[PDB]
């Protein structure tokens, strides 16, 4: 799951549609993902990249997954036939528990969240932080 | 068209059955109404908000916002949550 | 444009949507269907004022940044006809414990 070696350079332009800091992420030559500087939630970046590089979207505070042009995973295209290449990121619908497990993430020290009365079972989802080396295992079966 | 989920403080919530159908335990409560002996109203409300804000929402490009949690209410939020499956 | 309404009364809470440009009257209708329950048998308010059935959802202050499918706004309703309306009342929410 590697960026192809091009050298056809491709202006692209990263639009965070998101109340949240989103991170970009290029996927290496070798697989590895790098990360680039912040977007904070609005604001947008002029960028230069490469056709058939490999990018993905996340919160830089939580790794949650966003989305770019509505699928999991970002590909600049032919940089002309016209000039930038625009790259929309966005919340999904993230499921009602998910969602729920964030807001919980977010209010209490996972340290401190074995005094939170609710079934083992939830505190082992809980301590299940997204993780993108985690995630690209994931992706990378489809 | 619609049915009924009852809290287990009385209140009941009607909604489309094409929102409620979105918890695959409530698919199979239906297939009408469904009591919830374990989940009170102030739950099932934030539930029934999120199934509108589900239905609405998926399958689009308008900015999807942010379903917003209160604090007091995350834990049994969670709760119902993992039990109907969504 | 859609607004996301929460037709409260006793412990009872209809969600529905409807268009803006839609009437007081035509959720009144919405309603028929539901709690079988003829327009003329109801009266609907929105926070004690009380709602004219000619009247456009817009109008009465509902709008898509009032009633946000994630936050829908309540609209309340009260029965018995001619023969004496019973007084607006909408059971609370059971409270959320600790912290
Ligand atoms: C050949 C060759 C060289 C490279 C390494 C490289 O220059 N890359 C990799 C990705 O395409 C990103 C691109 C790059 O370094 N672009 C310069 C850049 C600097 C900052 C940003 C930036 C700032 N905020 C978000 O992104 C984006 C691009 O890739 N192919």
């Amino acid at each position: 799951l590697r960026s192809v070696n091009s050298r056809e350079p491709s202006q692209v332009i990263f639009c965070n549609r998101s109340p949240r800091v989103v991170l970009p992420v290029w996927l290496n030559f070798d697989g590895e993902p790098q990360p680039y500087p912040t977007l904070p939630p609005g604001t947008g970046r002029r960028i230069h990249s490469y056709r058939g590089h490999l990018w993905l979207f996340r919160d830089a505070g939580t790794h949650d997954g966003l989305l770019v042009n509505q699928t999991e995973l970002f590909v600049p295209s032919l940089n002309v036939d016209g000039q930038p290449i625009f790259a929309n990121i966005t919340l999904p619908v993230y499921t009602l528990k998910e969602r729920c497990l964030q807001v919980v993430r977010s209010l209490v020290k996972p340290e401190n969240y074995r005094r939170l009365d609710i079934v083992r079972s939830l505190y082992e989802d809980l301590e299940d932080h997204p993780n993108v080396q985690k995630d690209l295992e994931r992706l990378t079966q489809e | 068209m619609y049915v009924k989920l009852i809290s287990s403080d009385g209140h009941e919530f009607i909604v489309k059955r094409e929102h409620a159908l979105t918890s695959g335990t409530i698919k199979a409560m239906l297939s009408n109404e469904v009591n919830f002996r374990e989940i009170p109203s102030h739950v099932l409300s934030k539930v029934c908000m999120y199934f509108t804000y589900k239905v609405r929402y998926t399958n689009s490009s308008t900015e999807i916002p942010e379903f917003p949690i209160a604090p007091e209410i995350a834990l049994e939020l969670l709760m119902a949550a993992n039990f109907l499956d969504c | 444009m859609d607004v996301f309404l929460m037709i409260r009364r006793h412990k009872t809470t209809i969600f529905t949507d409807a268009k803006e440009s839609s009437t007081v009257f035509e959720l009144k209708r919405i309603v028929e269907g539901i709690l079988k329950r003829p327009p003329d048998e109801q009266r609907l308010y929105k926070d004690d004022q009380l709602l004219d059935d000619g009247k456009t959802l817009g109008e009465c202050g509902f709008t898509s940044q009032t009633a946000r499918p994630q936050a829908p706004a309540t609209v309340g309703l009260a029965f018995r006809a001619d023969d004496t309306f019973e007084a607006l009342c909408i059971e609370p929410f059971s409270s959320p414990p600790e912290l």
